[PDB]
């Protein structure tokens, strides 16, 4: 039984580390699309100010 | 006594076996063998496909 669960173990380890790349890499892909979506919309508030201020 | 000399014979061998890095495995084998010189098959081991296998 020992030897059973040290295997187990030792699968569930290179399985686990396989989920945490995928979800690390999700997360990054995340982060990098939010700062795009600010970036874009900082743009455009910040043309509109300037067509307000010419207003 | 007659011996069945041509017939090819067939053996299983199984069992959960222990490997070298302290790991577990479940083997099985097959051997296939023949008998030549029955006097030899006869008088020298009591059931020699027992004693094979």
């Amino acid at each position: 039984e020992a030897i059973y669960n040290r295997m187990r173990a030792e699968r569930e380890a290179v399985a686990r580390r396989h989920r945490s790349q995928g979800q690390e890499e999700a997360e990054k892909l995340r982060a990098t699309a939010d700062y795009e979506v600010t970036r874009t919309l900082a743009e455009a508030e910040r043309q509109g100010r300037i067509m307000r201020g010419e207003g | 006594k007659p011996v069945n000399v041509e017939a090819v014979r067939e053996l299983a061998a199984s069992g959960v076996m222990l490997t070298s890095d302290e790991n577990v495995v479940r083997v099985e084998m097959n051997v296939q063998y023949r008998v030549t010189n029955p006097e030899k098959y006869l008088y020298s081991v009591t059931s020699p496909d027992d004693s094979l296998r």
